C-alpha cells in the first residue's frame, strides 16, 4: 500500500558506513522537511554493516544492503524506496 | 480461581494439575486405572472406600504425599457423600456391581447411589460431575442391569444438568470381566453359547482409551453436559471374538448351543454359593446382547483419543492363561479376528 | 602414524547423556560473580562461574516447600579463565551468554584531602 | 587437530562399525521380543531401533560415533545376556509419560518453558 | 606448635624427594612433574602415553617394588581442556611406602588399560568408564558396573546434576517400574558458603 | 489462646488458617489439625517486669549454661522496658 | 485483563537514560497463571491469524537487532553523533515559551516513594510516606 517508516542503520567508525554518513551529514535535513510525517529512524551501532529497512502496510519490510555505498547510491536507494511504495 | 488449585509444574508426579477429583468406586477396575492416571498429574484425589483398607492398599503408590485421601463412605448415607465431595471440583462416579447381592440390588447401585451423589454434588457446589453408564442401557431391555442403568442415566441427567455421562461399550483389560470371563470358561465343559454365538455383535473398547477419555472429559470445558459413547474401532461377532480369545490363549475349543430352555436356569444351578459369582443370568443376558450403534453421540474421536483395537493388547491380557507349552510364543503367530 | 586429523566441531552432546530438552532450551550464563556488598572480601570474585536459567519453583500442596522440575537448577560450575568456560559451553552445546570481569577502578585516595585549605573535599567532622 | 583415534581411522570404517551394530540389533530385536515376552511387535521394535540410530544422525566426529558404537555394544551385551529386565527394555518406549507439548500455544498454556 | 600442630616428618620428605628425583631422571620421556606434598606424600605427574611404561617400572624395579595397587581414582576438573585426572595409588610392602601417579585425558582420548600390570584395576578403570566416561582400550570386559542398566550418562562428571534426569516409580497401568522425568518435592537447597576472605595466604594464586 | 476461624478450623500462633474455598482442608476431614495451645506470645505476657537497680543488666535466660547466650541490656529508656533479645523477658531500672 | 510479568520475573531488555542496553534474569517465575509479556503477545498473534515470525526469545532478540541493533550489545554505550542536524531541524517550529515556571512535580521527600505501579502497592513505601509526613 504505502510506506510507513524507514530505518537507516550505520556504524560510527567504519569506512563502509562513510558514504552512509555522507547521507546524513548533508542530505538528511531537507529530506526531513520533505517528509515531516515519515519517521526515518537512524540507528548507529558498534561494527554493523549499513542497512536499510523499509516498513510498509501490513508488516512488509524491505531489506536493502548499504555497505560500500557513496551518498549518491544511498540517495538513489532511498528515493527508490520513496517512489516504489510496494 | 483459587491460588492453591492453580496448575503448576511440568505435569509430572509432583506437579499440580488443577484437578480435585472424588472418584467413587475407586477400588475396582476402572477406579484403579483412573486413580493411576490422575495421580501422575498431581491431582488431589479423594478416594471414598467402603471395603477393607487392605483392599485399597494398591491405590497408595499411585501419587505423591497427600495427593490421595482415603475415607469411609456408605451408599445409603447422605452425610458421607456430603463429607467427601464438598471440596472437589470434579466428581467421577464409577459405582457398579455386575451382580446383585442380599444388601444391594441393581436399583441401589444404579439408581439410588448415583442420584444421591449427583444430588449432593449439585447442592454442595461442584462444577463438574461425571457419570458412567453402559452403551446397551435401555428402558425395555431384557436385563435388570441395562434397565436400572438407563433409569439412573435419565435421573443423573435430569437432576444435574451438566453431568458428563459416558458410555463405554464393553471394557477389556487385566482385571476385567470381559476377556477374563471368555478365557475362564475352558475346563467347565466347552464354552456354552446360544446358536453358536454368531447372532450377537460386539465392539470391545480398551481401558486406557476409556481412562484417557475420562481425563480429557475432566480437562475439556466443551465436554460439559454431553453424553459420550466410547467404542472401540473394530466391531466383531461374538463367535469370532471367542475364536480370537481361545486362539490367543492357545486353548481347546468345542462350543455348543445351550438354548433358552436351560441356559437361564444354569444361573440358579451355578450361583448356589453365596460367594463372588462366576456367572449369573444377567451376565448371560448381557454377553448375548449386541452393542447398539449410536453414531450421533460423540465418541473417543471427539475427545482426542486414538482408540486402540483388540489385537494389540489381547496378548497383554491373555498371557496369564497359557499353561507352559506356548508361553514362549508371539503376537505374530495368531491371525487377527474377522471384523464386521 | 597413529594420529588422525579431526577438523570437525568438538561436540559431545550425544555422549553426556543429557536429554535434548536441557540443551536447546537452556541459557548458560558465564560471569564473574559480583561481590556481596554486605562484605568487603573479593576472594569470591576470583573465578568465573557458569550458572543456568531458573525454571519454575512451585509450592508443594502438602507442606509448602519449593518443589521444582529442573535438574540443572542447582548447577554452578567453576572456571578459571573466560576462554575455558566458552570452550566448555561450546563443547556441550549449551547456548550461553558472557558477562565481563568488572574490576574496580584504582581509586586515588589521599588522607591530606580530608583536611585541605580551599577544596570542597574537607570533612565536616572526624 | 592431530589426536589419537579410538577404533576408526576416518568416517568410512566408523560407518562400517555403525552398520554392523545396526546389523546386530536387527538380528537381536526378535529374540528380545521373544524371550523377555514383551507386548511389542518386531516392526515396532525395529522402528524404535531406527529412531535410536537416527537420533544421533548429526555427528561427523569419528571418535564420538566410535564411542556410540561401543555404548551400543554395551546395550547389546546387556540385552543378549539377560541383564536388562522387561522394564529396562521398555524404558525406550516411553509409554507412561503423558504426551508433551510441541507447538508454541500449548507450551504457552501449560507453563513457562521455552 | 607443640600440642595441636602436626609434627613434620623431614625424613619422609627427604627420602621421597630423593626417590622423586630418581623416578624423574630414569624416565624423562613420560614424567612431567614430580611433587612432594607438605604432609609427605609423593606425586609423579605424567603423560597418558606412559600409563603402562611407568607402572611396569614401579611394579618391578628393585628400588620401587610397588606391588600393590591400592586405589585407582579419576578426578573431573571442568576448567581444564584435559578434564579428567586419573590417579594411581601404589603401595610397596617392602619399602613401606606409597606413590601416586597422575595422568590426564579429555572425554575422547582413550587411556591405555593397566589390567596387564595390575589385575586389580579390572573393575577400577571400568568404574571410571561408568562414573566418568574415560574409555580404556584393551580392557576385557569394559562396561558399566555401578549404575543401573538403563542409565544414560555419566554421574560423577560435574556437569551432571545431583539429582538425575530420571526417577523410577511403579506404575500399575503397565504393571511395571518405569522411569519418568524427575520432579523433586523439595528442591536441593544450594548453600553459598564460600566466605570471601582469603583463608590461606601461602596458597595464593598470583594475578594475571 | 487459640481462636477459631469462621470455617470451623483452629488458628495457629503464626496466624495460619485455611480459606473456606481452599481444598487443603480436605486433609483434615475425618482427622484433626494438631495445633499447639500454649502460645508463647501469650505466655510471655504473664511474666512481670523485673525491677532491677542497675543501668546495664545481664540476661542469660536462667540456669547458667542451659539458657541462651548471655547478653547485656541497656535500661536508660524509661518509656520502654529493656526486652531481652532471646528469651523475651524484660527489665526495668526502677528510678 | 491479561496478567503479565514483572522485572524480576523475565529475561528482559531494558535501556537506561544513556542508551546502554541491559538485560534482566529470571529471579522468580511470574505468580499464578501470569505469563511473560512477549509470550502473551505472540500467543495473541497466533490466535488472531497473524503469527509473528518467532518462537523463542533469541529470535525476539534477532528481531530487536533488526529494528535497532544496539539492543543486543549489552553494557555498551554507543555515542550518538549528529547534533547539528537535530539543531537545524529544531529551527523550524518556533514554539512560544510560556511564562509559567519550570516546576517539577517531585519537590519533596513525599513525592519520591510513590511514583509507579510497584511503589504504590508497597506497605514499606506506605510506612515511608507515613513517616515523612507525620
Ligand atoms: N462391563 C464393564 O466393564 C463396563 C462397566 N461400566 C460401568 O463402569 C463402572 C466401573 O466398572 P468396573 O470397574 O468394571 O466395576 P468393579 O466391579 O470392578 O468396581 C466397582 C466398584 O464400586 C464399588 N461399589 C459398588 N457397589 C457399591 C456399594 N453398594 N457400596 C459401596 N461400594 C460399591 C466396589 O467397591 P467394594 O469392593 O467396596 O464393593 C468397587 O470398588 C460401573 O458402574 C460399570 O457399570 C461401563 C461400561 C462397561
Ligand atoms: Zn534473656
Amino acid at each position: 500500500l504505502g510506506l510507513r517508516e524507514i530505518r537507516i542503520h550505520l556504524c560510527q567508525r567504519s569506512p563502509g558506513s562513510q558514504g552512509v554518513r555522507d547521507f546524513i551529514e548533508k542530505r538528511y535535513v531537507e529530506l526531513k522537511k520533505a517528509n515531516p510525517d515519515l519517521p526515518i529512524l537512524i540507528r548507529e551501532c558498534s561494527d554493523v554493516q549499513p542497512k536499510l529497512w523499509a516498513r510498509y502496510a501490513f508488516g512488509q519490510e524491505k531489506n536493502v544492503s548499504l555497505n560500500n555505498f557513496s551518498a549518491d547510491q544511498v540517495t538513489r536507494a532511498l528515493e527508490n524506496v520513496l517512489s516504489s511504495k510496494a | 480461581l483459587h491460588h492453591a488449585v492453580i496448575p503448576h509444574g511440568k505435569g509430572g508426579r509432583s506437579s499440580v494439575s488443577g484437578i480435585v477429583a472424588t472418584v467413587f468406586g475407586a477400588t475396582g477396575f476402572l477406579g484403579r486405572y483412573l486413580v493411576n492416571h490422575l495421580g501422575r498429574m498431581g491431582s488431589q484425589v479423594i478416594v471414598p472406600y467402603r471395603c477393607e483398607p487392605y483392599d485399597t492398599m494398591h491405590l497408595r503408590p499411585m501419587g505423591d504425599l497427600g495427593q490421595i485421601i482415603f475415607m469411609d463412605w456408605n451408599g445409603r448415607d447422605k452425610d458421607s457423600i456430603r463429607r467427601a465431595v464438598e471440596h472437589s471440583n470434579v466428581v467421577i462416579n464409577l459405582v457398579g456391581r455386575e451382580w446383585e447381592t442380599k444388601n444391594f440390588d441393581f436399583e441401589d447401585v444404579f439408581v439410588k447411589i448415583p442420584q444421591a451423589i449427583a444430588q449432593v454434588s449439585k447442592e454442595a457446589g461442584v462444577e463438574k460431575f461425571i457419570h458412567i453408564s453402559h452403551l446397551n442401557a435401555d428402558i425395555k431391555s431384557s436385563s435388570k442391569y441395562l434397565r436400572n442403568k438407563a433409569v439412573g442415566e435419565k435421573e443423573v441427567r435430569e437432576t444435574f444438568p451438566e453431568a458428563t455421562i459416558i458410555k463405554p461399550a464393553d471394557i477389556f483389560g487385566r482385571e476385567d470381566r470381559f476377556l477374563n470371563y471368555f478365557a475362564n470358561i475352558r475346563w467347565f465343559g466347552g464354552v456354552p453359547l446360544i446358536s453358536l454365538g454368531k447372532k450377537t455383535v460386539k465392539q470391545p473398547v480398551y481401558i486406557v482409551d476409556v481412562t484417557k477419555g475420562i481425563i480429557n472429559a475432566i480437562k475439556d470445558p466443551d465436554a460439559r453436559g454431553k453424553t459420550f459413547a466410547f467404542v472401540g474401532p473394530n466391531r466383531y461377532l461374538l463367535f469370532d471374538l471367542v475364536q480370537y480369545v481361545f486362539a490367543v490363549a492357545h486353548r481347546p475349543f468345542l462350543p455348543y448351543p445351550m438354548p433358552h430352555f436351560a441356559y437361564r436356569w444354569i444361573g440358579r444351578l451355578f450361583e448356589i454359593s453365596p460367594f463372588e459369582p462366576w456367572t449369573t443370568r444377567d451376565k448371560v443376558e448381557r454377553i448375548h446382547t449386541t452393542d447398539r450403534t449410536l453414531p450421533h453421540l460423540p465418541g473417543l474421536e471427539d475427545l482426542g483419543v486414538q482408540a486402540t483395537p483388540l489385537e494389540l493388547k489381547a496378548i497383554e491380557v491373555l498371557r496369564r492363561h497359557r499353561t507352559y507349552r506356548w508361553l514362549s510364543s508371539e503376537i505374530e503367530d495368531v491371525q487377527p479376528a474377522k471384523t464386521v | 602414524t597413529q594420529l588422525i586429523t579431526v577438523d570437525e566441531k568438538l561436540d559431545i552432546t550425544t555422549l553426556t547423556g543429557v536429554p535434548e530438552e536441557h540443551i536447546k532450551t537452556r541459557k548458560a550464563r558465564i560471569f564473574v560473580p559480583a561481590r556481596n556488598n554486605m562484605q568487603s572480601g573479593v576472594n569470591n570474585t576470583k573465578k568465573w562461574k557458569m550458572e543456568f536459567d531458573t525454571r519454575e519453583r512451585w509450592e508443594n500442596p502438602l507442606m509448602g516447600w519449593a518443589s521444582t522440575a529442573d535438574p540443572l537448577s542447582n548447577l554452578v560450575l567453576t572456571f578459571s579463565t573466560k576462554e575455558d568456560a566458552i570452550a566448555f559451553a561450546e563443547k556441550n552445546g549449551w547456548s550461553y551468554d558472557v558477562e565481563e570481569r568488572k574490576v574496580p577502578k584504582p581509586k586515588s585516595k589521599s588522607y591530606g584531602a580530608n583536611f585541605s585549605w580551599n577544596k570542597r573535599t574537607r570533612v565536616s567532622t572526624k | 587437530t592431530s589426536v589419537k583415534p579410538i577404533f576408526s581411522r576416518d568416517m568410512n570404517e566408523a560407518k562400517r562399525r555403525v552398520r554392523e551394530l545396526y546389523r546386530a540389533w536387527y538380528r537381536e530385536v526378535p529374540n528380545t521380543v521373544h524371550l523377555f515376552q514383551l507386548d511389542i511387535s518386531v516392526k515396532q521394535g525395529r522402528d524404535k531401533v531406527r529412531e535410536m540410530f537416527k537420533k544421533n544422525a548429526h555427528v561427523t566426529d569419528p571418535r564420538v560415533v566410535d564411542l556410540l558404537v561401543i555404548k551400543g555394544k554395551m546395550e547389546l551385551e546387556e540385552t543378549i545376556n539377560v541383564w536388562k529386565q522387561r522394564t529396562h527394555v521398555m524404558r525406550f518406549f516411553h509409554e507412561t509419560e503423558a504426551p508433551r507439548p510441541k507447538d508454541f500455544l500449548s507450551k504457552f498454556y501449560v507453563g513457562h518453558d521455552p | 606448635t607443640r600440642p595441636t600442630v602436626r609434627p613434620r616428618n623431614d625424613v619422609a620428605h627427604k627420602q621421597l624427594s630423593a626417590f622423586g628425583e630418581y623416578v624423574a631422571e630414569i624416565l624423562p620421556k613420560y614424567v612431567q612433574q614430580v611433587q612432594v606434598s607438605c604432609f609427605s606424600e609423593l606425586e609423579i605427574c605424567i603423560h597418558p602415553d606412559g600409563v603402562i611404561p611407568v607402572l611396569t617400572f614401579l611394579r618391578d624395579h628393585s628400588n620401587a617394588q610397588f606391588k600393590s595397587l591400592a586405589d585407582l581414582t579419576a578426578v573431573d576438573i571442568p576448567t581444564r581442556q584435559n578434564r579428567f585426572e586419573i590417579v594411581y595409588n601404589l603401595l610397596s610392602l617392602r619399602f613401606n611406602s606409597r606413590i601416586r601417579v597422575k595422568t590426564y585425558t579429555d572425554e575422547l582420548t582413550p587411556v591405555e588399560s593397566s589390567v596387564s600390570v595390575y589385575k586389580a584395576a579390572n573393575w577400577y578403570e571400568r568404574e571410571i568408564w561408568d562414573m566418568f566416561g574415560v574409555f580404556f582400550a584393551n580392557h576385557p570386559d569394559l562396561r558399566r558396573i555401578l549404575t543401573d542398566y538403563g542409565f544414560e550418562g555419566h554421574p560423577f562428571r560435574k556437569d551432571f546434576p545431583l539429582s538425575g534426569y530420571v526417577e523410577l516409580r511403579y506404575d500399575d497401568e503397565v504393571k511395571r517400574v518405569v522411569a519418568e522425568p524427575v520432579e523433586l518435592a523439595q528442591e536441593f537447597r544450594k548453600f553459598d558458603l564460600n566466605s570471601p576472605w582469603e583463608a590461606f595466604p601461602a596458597y595464593r594464586q598470583p594475578p594475571e | 489462646g487459640v481462636r477459631t476461624s469462621p470455617t470451623g478450623e483452629k488458628v495457629t500462633h503464626t496466624g495460619q488458617v485455611y480459606d473456606d474455598e481452599d481444598y487443603r482442608r480436605v486433609r483434615f476431614v475425618g482427622r484433626q489439625k494438631e495445633v499447639n495451645e500454649n502460645f508463647a506470645i501469650d505466655l510471655i505476657a504473664e511474666q512481670p517486669v523485673s525491677q532491677v537497680g542497675s543501668r546495664v543488666i545481664s540476661c542469660d535466660g536462667g540456669g547458667g549454661a542451659l539458657g541462651h547466650p548471655r547478653v547485656y541490656i541497656n535500661l536508660d529508656k524509661e518509656t520502654k522496658t529493656g526486652t531481652c533479645g532471646y528469651c523475651g523477658l524484660q527489665f526495668r531500672q526502677q528510678h | 485483563i491479561l496478567p503479565g510479568a514483572a522485572y524480576t520475573e523475565k529475561s528482559a531488555t531494558y535501556v537506561n537514560t544513556e542508551g546502554r542496553a541491559q538485560q534482566t534474569k529470571v529471579a522468580v517465575m511470574p505468580p499464578g497463571l501470569a505469563r511473560e509479556d512477549w509470550k502473551i503477545i505472540r500467543a495473541l498473534s497466533e490466535i488472531a491469524g497473524m503469527t509473528l515470525p518467532y518462537d523463542t526469545l533469541d529470535q525476539v532478540r534477532n528481531r530487536l537487532e533488526e529494528v535497532s541493533p544496539n539492543l543486543v550489545r549489552y553494557d555498551d554505550v554507543e555515542g550518538a553523533n549528529y547534533f547539528q542536524q537535530a539543531s537545524e531541524l529544531s529551527k523550524l517550529v518556533n514554539q512560544q515559551l510560556l511564562a509559567d515556571p519550570l516546576v517539577p512535580p517531585q519537590l519533596t521527600i513525599k513525592d519520591f516513594y510513590m511514583t509507579d505501579s510497584i511503589s504504590r502497592a508497597s506497605q514499606t513505601m506506605a510506612k515511608c510516606v507515613k513517616a515523612v509526613t507525620e
